[PDB]
């Protein structure tokens, strides 16, 4: 804004300002092995 | 003489970004008859 009068004058300005930010990540990994081996297979008593 | 000029101004912004990956696997299998060397290989 800017006012002049007559000699008087008077003048202003304004930056309000604001920014933000985020970030995320997630992993997961799962693993299974189940094996069997045999070389009797029936044993018998 | 009386003078006065004015204004307001207003501004704005975003952005973003995504990703995302899956991956599953299964093996089965069986194995009948070997030295139990190679039929664990």
């Amino acid at each position: 804004s800017s006012s002049r009068k007559r000699r008087s004058s008077s003048s202003s300005s304004r930056s309000y300002t604001s920014h933000t930010n985020e970030i995320h990540k997630g992993k997961s990994y799962q693993l299974l092995v189940v094996e069997n081996t045999v070389e009797v297979a029936q044993f018998i008593n | 003489t009386k003078v006065e000029h004015r204004c307001t101004t207003n501004k704005l912004s975003e952005k973003h970004e995504g990703s995302f990956i899956q991956g599953a696997e299964k093996s089965i299998s069986l194995i009948r008859g070997g030295r139990s060397e190679y039929g664990a290989a």
